[PDB]
């Protein structure tokens, strides 16, 4: 559907920013949690944007359409980091480290954050 | 080939938390959340998936994929809690859809 170009600049930012806010919780909550811990939280930036994706096209299709004309890569770069900024994901790492529920650091988990963010796969 | 859980906050500012973890071989073809201010899809990936459900529609923003509680509802056992909820829908490659309701009590 989505021009790969566009799918890439929205994945860049997104993670971007996600990961920019987990930098900032672990240098205040990080020091009691393990190195695969810490990882997983990584992961969870990673697969909230897939598990979300279907919900980020609807509303990225709506603003696009707002331009009023042809759509340019800058233009969900822009968007990207509007996702990766408008949200605050520390809900869950404070509720996941609190209850004792960060999640067992698998190799799926491994395998996603090794990849590239332009190369996580997102379906439509 | 679903399993899922919530876990409900103490105050309705704070957002409870969706959490599933899909193990599949008929494949997961849509899954749709229904919430008080409208119809959000997720993509439920293998392995764990994770969403906010907030109480309030005054928690919403300019912002994807937000989900907000119907209710709350009183229920007939007792005065001391209230009902807040929302179901979701999975539509599979083979076979009906799966219906999953997802309940929190707030204490009052
Ligand atoms: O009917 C939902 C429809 O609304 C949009 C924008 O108008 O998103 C808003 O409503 C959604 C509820 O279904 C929220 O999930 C979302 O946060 C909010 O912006 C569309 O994205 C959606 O198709
Ligand atoms: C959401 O579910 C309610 C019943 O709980 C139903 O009345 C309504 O039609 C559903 N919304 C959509 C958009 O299907
Ligand atoms: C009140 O009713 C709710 C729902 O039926 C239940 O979850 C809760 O435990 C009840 N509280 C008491 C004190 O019985």
């Amino acid at each position: 559907f989505l021009n790969k170009a566009f799918e890439v600049a929205l994945k860049v930012q997104i993670i971007a920013g996600f990961d920019r806010g987990l930098v900032k919780w672990l240098r205040v909550h990080g020091r009691t949690l393990s190195t695969v811990q810490k990882k997983a939280l990584y992961f969870v930036n990673r697969r909230y944007m897939q598990t979300h994706w279907a919900n980020y096209m609807l509303w990225i299709n709506k603003k696009i359409d707002a331009l009023g004309r042809t759509p340019v890569v800058g233009d969900y770069t822009r968007l990207g980091a509007e996702i990766g900024r408008r949200i605050d994901m520390a809900y869950f790492y404070d509720f996941l480290k609190d209850k004792n529920m960060i999640p067992k650091y698998l190799p799926y988990m491994e395998e996603i954050n090794r990849m590239r963010p332009a190369d996580v796969p997102v379906k439509y | 080939a679903a399993d899922w859980d919530v876990y409900c906050s103490q105050d309705e500012s704070i957002p409870a938390k969706f959490i599933s973890r899909l193990v599949t071989s008929q494949a997961l073809e849509k899954t749709e959340i229904n919430c008080s201010n409208g119809l959000v899809p997720i993509t439920q990936e293998f392995g764990i998936n994770m969403m906010l459900i907030q109480y309030t529609r005054n928690e919403l923003l300019d912002s994807p994929g937000m989900c907000v509680f119907w209710g709350p509802y009183s229920v007939p056992k007792n005065d001391t809690v209230v009902l807040y909820t929302v179901t979701a829908r999975l539509k599979w490659s083979e076979g009906p859809p799966t219906n999953l309701s997802i309940q929190c009590y707030m204490p009052k």
